[PDB]
């Protein structure tokens, strides 16, 4: 049991750190935004121009990293 | 349409060389044929391949019965190579022989000249007993099929 | 037009008669999607291993190799009491024979990359028996009948002895219907 | 036609100068084999079953001291057996094979057309030297006959316990 | 055009036959993607790192130091029992030894394997020396082999080879 | 005997056994002799009891529990509980991968390759299929010949 | 048979449906005849 | 870089970023971005085509 | 002229160059190998059985004062200190090696092309005339052979009877 949720415990790291480093490397520019930087850390999105671009930011990468930070500490 | 299973790299698009080698029609016995360097065939033909095979027989015949034959107790006795020592080798007193390489005593098998010796010989189990294609003692499919067209229900 | 097989299908439009055994026959046209040339190689393998198979079923009845191990008149249970050892160097030296006879071609994508690789054709004569071109002819024929007939006769030699749970020459001496 | 089966067409692996040569093939193995190779199978043969029919007649009639003593009076193939657990047949084994190498090469010079099949030169006494075609014939004659006369002296002795001459003597 | 090694088979673009041991093996292409004279570097002291190894699993069976006359004759037993501060000497001089050749292969260019060791002189003969090149590559080869049998031999039966053989258990039980 | 019994020799293995066998015949004892409901019991505790037969000869190690645990550490003598199975998948995997690979390409060499991934031709993709057997050669083949790893400069990257 | 119906055939989910299928079945039938494999036996 | 060749983009915020294209035509009237290049990969807006300056595109061996 | 097998072909490396070339090469080593190497190898086992049987005659009847006599010549080796039969070993390689001028491998042992079998020995000069010189080629050659085969004789011999080769010869029993 101890090993089972260990390894579970081990996706929430990764998964959490999965997030958070994409949204750290790709806060400065992606092929959908290669002009991130200009819009700053925390911009709304880009429009539904290039087939969506919800969640576009460094700034929500960080509001999915706190569900799944809450669900390891959890 | 495409026909699978073509064998041709090129139709899968998979790499696959641009000029390929030559069939030439050499054969050796216990060997095969197809692309060989220059004078293979010649130098390691059928012949060699016969010739060693037959060398190599000659020599199974003293290594099948392999081991130290002595009349000095009056009769003819057989001890193993293992048994004698050797001197200048440290603590290996008893070394590795011929024995290490045909180990035949330890499985159990008794080698001859040719392949199989009286302890180790070909089983031949005849099938047919005393059993007779129709009208014997042992109940053929023949007579099975007789036996079903004379039955009486 | 119609197959000569079976007369009333169509006559199989890949295959053209110059294979040896070529009645027409391949009413589910397999050959239209996989190359005939693979088919005829896979052909030739399943029918030489069923030539051999039958033959050893029916030899190794009769006459054994020295030991427990090895007598066994019973096929199926021969290849328990055979030692397993044995066996799995037997299927070793298979993997390399088909890799070496193949020449390192043993995927459909490169089987036939050379246009020299003939379907069945291993470069396999070692008494150059097949040199003849008057008798070649006959002895493809007779080889591609002979793996069809040893096909199906291991096939029934395997199945009646799962039946009748003993040897094929020990059931047809001493037969005893099935019962349930 | 073929002289011996006058409705069967010759074979054609068959000129018919070899020694014993009468078109005698209806299976045609000559189709299939090297007519060299059958050659010298058939002269191997020949040789042997002579030598093996020769052998048991003088069996029956003789036997060498102290052979009688290791074998313990058996015959033919008993004889081979216990004679094989003596270490005889061993002995011969051994230098049957010490010739069968040489008679590898031999047989690889006559597939070569080097060598005319089962022609060792050996002829110390020089009696192939007046009609060696004639003296060939003969030899191939009485190898078949000598083949088939081990056949059948093998094969009495596998029926009756008995050798060729002792079993002619009962029967 | 063709492999020497493997008839049927192309030969290899990087191996064309002139490197010492050079039949023109490589049915898996590494030479395509490694480099060949770091390979033949590595191939090399492999190769020597096993003589040496397949002469040692042997020589302990036939005679001892009179220091180590107590360690097994199974050279991994005596691995295990010989303790930490003479492997740690062995690690030392083994170290200052692959000083020499971290220096040769990361500062410097040479032979695949030229450490400049040849204190008797028995490479001046250019025939002689094409011979014990490619003597010194096979026989490591062959000691790279026999070596991996070995460890593994010894795995299986827990004794030495020449124990191994004698005792004639050449035959496994399982695994370890 | 790593950190734990074997399973053949343990008294809450057997107590585990006992139960399951009790509530199966349990069950069974309301049931008339012969009637499927009967035979479909019988045939669950015969299941039940060679399941926990060949467990206790498996040499599995069974803990407090009662139950069998799995040491997938490396050890030679637990191969058969995680690393053989492994063994099995990585080869089937590795075939799924290695022939899906190969019809993608020969899909991208096509006229339509939208077309040919949406409506597949079987024909091709078999003769694929039948390829992944010796993948981990052809895999590593295709590696040294350099045609699997692509270059850094041939692949579209973000900017920075 | 109709190569159009063939196409249809051919079609991604038909094929997935009928592979996944087959591979369910492979393995229902495995644990039918070899049940209760927690481990590969040796 | 001339007519039907294909060429490999160098520009970062592009959606071909070292992508191959084939280049349609080039216009010599001394427009900005002269050369135009068709891809068979479409972009996220559904574009396969766009217009480059020759200093964003290198010719493929 | 005559050929050892008249059924068979003379072989075509044979060409009657080397002393007592009958055409002697059924299996055809001569065709794989180096006839030079096959010429010194065969006239280095000659000479070694030569001295063998001079030893196995001498051994039995007188032995040296500082060494053990054991029952047979085969059992003196066994009976002698293994030191002693270590520095044979040693000097028989040092000779080796200084006679072959440290060219002991075939693809150097004739780099300077000498004589197979001429390792500059003629201390009595007994070598000097050109026909004598044929000659006793000849004579060593045969010689050589015979030896060969006169040794494994009397090695195998006295294995079996455990009796010197003299002592047999008059105490004759069949071995069975
Ligand atoms: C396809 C085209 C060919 C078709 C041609 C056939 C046309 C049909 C003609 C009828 C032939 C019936 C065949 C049944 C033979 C049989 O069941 O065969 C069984 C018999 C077995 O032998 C019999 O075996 C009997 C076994 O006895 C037992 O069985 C007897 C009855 O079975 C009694 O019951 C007896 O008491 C009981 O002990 C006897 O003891 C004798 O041995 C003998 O009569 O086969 C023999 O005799 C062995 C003879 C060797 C076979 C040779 C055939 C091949 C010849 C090719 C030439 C090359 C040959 C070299
Ligand atoms: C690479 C070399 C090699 C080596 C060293 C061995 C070694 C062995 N094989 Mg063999 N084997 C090999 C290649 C080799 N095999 C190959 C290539 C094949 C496939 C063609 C086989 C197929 C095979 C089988 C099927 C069997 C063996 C067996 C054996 C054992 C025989 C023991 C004995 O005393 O037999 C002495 C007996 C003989 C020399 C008689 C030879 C009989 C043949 C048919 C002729 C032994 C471990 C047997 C085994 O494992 O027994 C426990 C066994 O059953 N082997
Ligand atoms: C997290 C760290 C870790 C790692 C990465 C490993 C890794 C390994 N352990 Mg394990 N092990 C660990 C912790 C770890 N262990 C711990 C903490 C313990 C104590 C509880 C053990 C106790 C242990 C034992 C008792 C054994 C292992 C063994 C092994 C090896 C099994 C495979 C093998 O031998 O391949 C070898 C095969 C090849 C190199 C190639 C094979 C080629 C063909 C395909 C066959 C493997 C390298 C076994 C071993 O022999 O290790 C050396 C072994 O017996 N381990
Ligand atoms: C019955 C038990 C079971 C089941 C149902 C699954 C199911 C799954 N496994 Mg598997 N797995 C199992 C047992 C099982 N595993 C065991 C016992 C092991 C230990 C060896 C593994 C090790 C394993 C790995 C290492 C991976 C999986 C993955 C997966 C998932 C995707 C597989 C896939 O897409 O294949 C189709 C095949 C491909 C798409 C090709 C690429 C991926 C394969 C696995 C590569 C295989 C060859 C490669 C050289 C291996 C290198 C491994 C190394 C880097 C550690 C899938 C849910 C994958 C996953 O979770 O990915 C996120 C994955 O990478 N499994
Ligand atoms: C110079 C060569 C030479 C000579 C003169 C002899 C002489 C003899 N050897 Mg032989 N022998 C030789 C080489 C020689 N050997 C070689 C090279 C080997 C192989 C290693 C043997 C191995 C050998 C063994 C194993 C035995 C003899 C024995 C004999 C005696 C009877 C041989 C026999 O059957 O006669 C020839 C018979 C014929 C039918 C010839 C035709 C005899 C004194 C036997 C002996 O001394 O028993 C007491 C005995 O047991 N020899
Ligand atoms: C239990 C049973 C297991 C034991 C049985 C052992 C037999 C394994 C056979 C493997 C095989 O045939 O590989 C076939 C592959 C073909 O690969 C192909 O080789 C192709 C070129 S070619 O075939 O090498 O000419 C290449 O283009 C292609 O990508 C590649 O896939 O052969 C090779 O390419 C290299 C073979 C490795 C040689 C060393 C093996 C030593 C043992
Ligand atoms: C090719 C043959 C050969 C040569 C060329 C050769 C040359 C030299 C030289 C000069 C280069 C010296 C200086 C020298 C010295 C010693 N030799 Mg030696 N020797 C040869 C052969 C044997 C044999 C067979 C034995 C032997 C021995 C000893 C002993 C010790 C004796 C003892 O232990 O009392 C000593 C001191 C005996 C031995 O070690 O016995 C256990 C012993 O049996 N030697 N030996
Ligand atoms: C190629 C080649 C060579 C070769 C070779 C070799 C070794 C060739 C070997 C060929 C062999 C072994 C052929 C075997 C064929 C067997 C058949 C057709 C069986 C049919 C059984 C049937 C119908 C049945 C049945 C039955 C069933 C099921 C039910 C039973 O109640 C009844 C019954 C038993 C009748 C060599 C080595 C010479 C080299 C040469 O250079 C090239
Ligand atoms: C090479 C060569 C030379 C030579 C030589 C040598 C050594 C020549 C040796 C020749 C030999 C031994 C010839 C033997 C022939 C035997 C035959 C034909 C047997 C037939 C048996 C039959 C028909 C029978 C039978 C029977 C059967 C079936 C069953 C029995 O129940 C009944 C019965 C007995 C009737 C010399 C040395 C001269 C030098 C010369 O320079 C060249
Ligand atoms: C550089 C240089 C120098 C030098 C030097 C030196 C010191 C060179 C030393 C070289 C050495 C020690 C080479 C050793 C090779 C050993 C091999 C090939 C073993 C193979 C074993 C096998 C195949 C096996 C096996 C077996 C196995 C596995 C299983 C067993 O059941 C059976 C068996 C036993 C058969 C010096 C110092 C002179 C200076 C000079 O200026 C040049
Ligand atoms: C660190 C540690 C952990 C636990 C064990 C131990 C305490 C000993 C310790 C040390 C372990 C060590 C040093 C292990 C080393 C393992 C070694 C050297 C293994 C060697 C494996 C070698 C193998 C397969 C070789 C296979 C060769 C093959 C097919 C050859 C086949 C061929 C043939 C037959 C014809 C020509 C073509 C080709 C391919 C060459
Ligand atoms: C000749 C040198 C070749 C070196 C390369 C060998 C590499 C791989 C060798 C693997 C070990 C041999 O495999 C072996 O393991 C089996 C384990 O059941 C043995 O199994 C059997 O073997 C013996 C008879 O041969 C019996 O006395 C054993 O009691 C029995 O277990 C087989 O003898 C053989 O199959
Ligand atoms: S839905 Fe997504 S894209 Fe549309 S507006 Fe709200 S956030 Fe921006």
């Amino acid at each position: 049991g101890d090993f089972l949720v260990h390894h579970a415990i081990a996706l929430g790291l990764h998964t959490t750190a999965l997030i958070l480093v994409k949204g750290a490397l790709d806060a400065r520019g992606s092929k959908l935004m290669p002009d991130k930087k200009d819009f700053g850390y925390s911009f709304p999105c880009d429009g539904p121009g290039r087939g969506g671009t919800c969640d576009i930011s460094a700034w929500d990468a960080f509001y999915l990293s706190m569900f799944w930070m809450l669900n390891t500490i959890g | 349409a495409t026909v699978g299973f073509s064998g041709v790299p090129s139709d899968f698009c998979r790499p696959a060389p641009t000029a390929f080698p030559a069939e030439p029609a050499g054969m050796t016995v216990f060997g095969a044929r197809g692309p060989r360097a220059e004078g293979h065939r010649d130098k390691f033909g059928s012949r060699h391949a016969a010739v060693s095979l037959a060398c190599a027989a000659l020599l199974w015949q003293p290594i099948s019965q392999a081991g130290m034959y002595s009349i000095d107790s009056g009769s003819l006795a057989k001890k193993s190579f293992s048994e004698m020592e050797v001197p200048g080798f440290g603590d290996a007193k008893k070394v590795p022989t011929i024995e290490s390489f045909f180990p035949f005593t330890k499985n159990g098998f008794d080698a001859s000249p040719a392949l199989f010796g009286k302890d180790s010989m070909i089983v031949f189990e005849n099938p047919l007993g005393k059993c007779g294609a129709y009208a014997s003692s042992c109940h053929t499919f023949l007579d099975e099929m007789g036996d079903m067209l004379k039955a009486t229900p | 037009e119609k197959s000569a097989s079976v007369p009333f299908l169509s006559k199989p439009e890949k295959l053209d008669g110059s294979m040896a055994g070529d009645v027409g026959f391949d009413p589910l046209g397999i050959s239209y999607f996989i190359d005939v040339k693979w088919l005829r190689e896979a052909e030739l393998k399943h029918g030489r291993i069923c030539m051999l198979a039958t033959a050893g079923i029916l030899v190794q009845e009769v006459i054994h190799l020295p030991g427990p191990a090895f007598s066994s008149k019973f096929a199926l249970d021969a290849w328990s009491t055979a030692p397993r050892g044995g066996m799995v160097q037997i299927l070793i030296a298979i993997g390399l024979i088909e890799m070496v006879s193949n020449r390192f071609a043993i995927t459909a994508t490169d089987m036939f990359a050379n246009p020299n690789r003939k379907p069945g054709d291993l470069g396999f004569d070692p008494l150059s028996l097949g040199a003849n071109p008057a008798t070649r002819a006959k002895y493809e024929l007779s080889e591609v009948i002979h793996g069809r007939a040893a096909m199906m006769g291991l096939s029934g030699m395997i199945h009646q002895m799962i039946v009748s749970k003993q040897p094929v020459i020990d059931q047809l001496l001493n037969f005893k219907p099935v019962d349930a | 036609m073929s002289p011996s089966i006058p409705f069967l067409k010759k074979p054609d692996a068959l000129d018919g100068t070899a020694a014993g040569d009468i078109g005698f093939d209806p299976l045609g193995f000559s189709s299939l084999a090297d007519i060299k190779f059958l050659q010298e199978a058939e002269i191997k043969h020949c040789r042997i079953a002579m030598l093996a029919a020769a052998g048991s007649i003088a069996q029956d009639i003789f036997t060498f001291p102290g052979y009688s003593a290791l074998t313990g009076g058996a015959k033919m193939t008993a004889a081979h057996d216990k004679l094989v657990a003596t270490g005889t047949m061993g002995q011969i084994l051994f230098w049957v094979s010490f010739a069968e190498v040489f008679g590898t090469v031999a047989l690889f010079d006559t597939l070569d057309g080097k060598r005319a099949p089962g022609d060792f030169k050996f002829d110390p006494l020089g009696m192939g030297k007046k009609n060696m075609a004639d003296m060939q014939l003969k030899e191939i004659k009485n190898g078949r006959l000598a083949m088939l006369g081990i056949a059948g002296m093998t094969h009495g002795y596998f029926i009756s316990g008995k050798g060729p001459l002792e079993l002619l003597g009962n029967f | 055009e063709m492999s020497k090694a493997i008839p049927f088979a192309e030969r290899p673009a990087k191996l064309d036959g002139k490197i010492p041991g050079d039949v023109g093996f490589d049915p898996l292409g590494f030479s395509d993607y490694y480099d060949l004279k770091y390979l033949r570097e590595a191939e090399i002291k492999h190769g020597r790192i096993c003589m040496l190894g397949a002469l040692g699993w042997l020589f302990p069976e036939f005679a001892k130091l009179p220091q180590f006359a107590s360690l097994s004759t199974n050279p991994l037993k005596a691995a295990t029992e010989l303790g930490p501060a003479g492997w740690a000497q062995i690690f030392i001089f083994v170290g200052a030894l692959e000083s020499f050749s971290y220096e040769k292969i990361y500062y410097g260019d040479s032979a695949p394997g030229d450490l400049g060791f040849d204190p008797l002189r028995l490479g001046k003969n250019p025939v002689s020396r094409a011979h014990y090149e490619v003597a010194e590559i096979k026989n490591g080869r062959l000691a790279m082999i026999g070596l991996g049998g070995m460890i593994h031999h010894s795995l299986l039966t827990k004794q030495g080879a020449i124990e191994q053989i004698m005792s004639q258990n050449f035959y496994p039980s399982g695994f370890p | 005997v790593a950190g734990l019994t074997p399973c053949k020799d343990s008294k809450d293995f057997q107590r585990r056994l006992d139960g399951s066998v009790k509530k199966l015949k349990t069950r069974l004892a309301k049931y008339e002799k012969g009637t499927p409901p009967a035979l479909a019991l019988e045939k669950q505790i015969e299941r039940t009891q060679a399941r926990f037969e060949r467990y206790g000869k498996a040499g599995l190690l069974c803990g407090t529990d009662g139950l069998p645990h799995l040491i997938t550490d490396g050890r030679w003598s637990h191969s058969g509980e995680f690393v053989i199975p492994g063994l099995f998948f990585l080869y089937i995997a590795g075939w799924i991968g290695w022939v899906g690979r190969s019809y993608v390409l020969f899909a991208r060499e096509s006229d339509k390759p939208t077309e040919k991934e949406i409506i597949l031709d079987v024909p091709a993709a078999l003769s694929f299929v039948s390829t992944g057997f010796i993948w981990p050669v052809s895999a590593f083949k295709e590696f040294t010949s350099g045609n699997l790893i692509a270059d850094e400069s041939e692949i579209t990257v973000s900017p920075r | 048979m109709d190569s159009n119906f063939l196409k249809y055939l051919s079609t991604a989910p038909v094929l997935l449906t009928v592979w996944l299928s087959f591979t369910a079945g492979l393995v229902i039938e495995a644990n039918r005849f070899f049940p209760d494999m927690l481990y590969f036996p040796m | 870089v001339k007519r039907g060749s294909q060429v490999r983009i160098l520009r970062k915020e592009s959606y071909w970023y070292q992508d191959v294209g084939t280049v349609a035509t080039i216009d010599t009237s001394g427009i900005r971005y002269p050369v135009v290049v068709r891809f068979e990969k479409v972009s996220y807006s559904g574009v396969n085509t766009n217009n480059f300056s020759l200093d964003e595109v290198v010719e493929v061996v | 002229d005559d050929l050892a097998v008249p059924f068979l072909e003379r072989p075509p490396m044979l060409d009657g160059s080397y002393a007592g070339d009958i055409g002697f090469d059924p299996v055809g080593f001569s065709n794989y190998f180096d006839l030079r190497w096959l010429r010194e190898a065969e006239l280095k086992h000659g000479r070694v059985c030569m001295l063998g049987v001079v030893g196995f005659l001498v051994q039995e009847f007188v032995t040296l004062p500082m060494f053990s006599n054991g029952v047979t010549p085969v059992d003196d080796f066994f009976v002698v200190p293994a030191t002693g039969l270590w520095q044979i070993f040693f000097t028989i390689g040092f000779v080796e090696a200084f006679s072959n001028g440290f060219k002991l491998t075939p693809s150097d042992m004739f780099a300077d092309d000498r004589a197979p079998g001429d390792l500059g020995f003629d201390p009595l000069g007994c070598g000097k005339d050109p026909a004598a010189l044929a000659r006793r080629q000849l004579v060593e050659v045969k010689n050589g052979r015979l030896a060969m085969i006169a040794f494994g004789g009397m090695l195998h011999q006295q294995l079996l009877t455990k009796q010197g080769v003299i002592e047999q010869l008059t105490n004759f029993k069949a071995i069975m």
